[PDB]
């Protein structure tokens, strides 16, 4: 403003923020188990075991 | 920052014992890794046992 003094006035206002988050998590598991068992009363020497 | 690291660890080991030697290393050599058992190579392991 100015009238018969004159005065001078300025000001100014600027602020900025950014944020960031990122998170991932990943698992995989996997289990098998397998058993063969074979008992053979035959009566050969070798064809009862083969 | 890049690092990547990988272990692998494997032991096989086996036996046999009995018969002829002809047959029996006959079995031995079709069953490691053979993949194909056989029915006649395994009746000369039962005559050579």
């Amino acid at each position: 403003y100015e009238d018969k003094i004159n005065v001078g006035g300025g000001l100014s206002g600027d602020h900025c923020k950014k944020f960031g988050g990122g998170k991932t998590e990943r698992a995989r598991k996997a289990m098998a188990v397998e058993d063969i068992i074979s008992r053979v009363r035959g009566g050969s020497s070798g064809w009862s075991g083969g | 920052v890049n690092i990547t690291s990988e272990n692998l660890i494997d032991d096989v080991v086996s036996l046999i014992r009995g018969g002829t030697r002809k047959y029996a290393f006959e079995l031995k050599e079709k069953l490691l890794r053979g993949t194909v058992i056989d029915v006649t190579d395994f009746v000369n392991w039962a005559s050579s046992i």
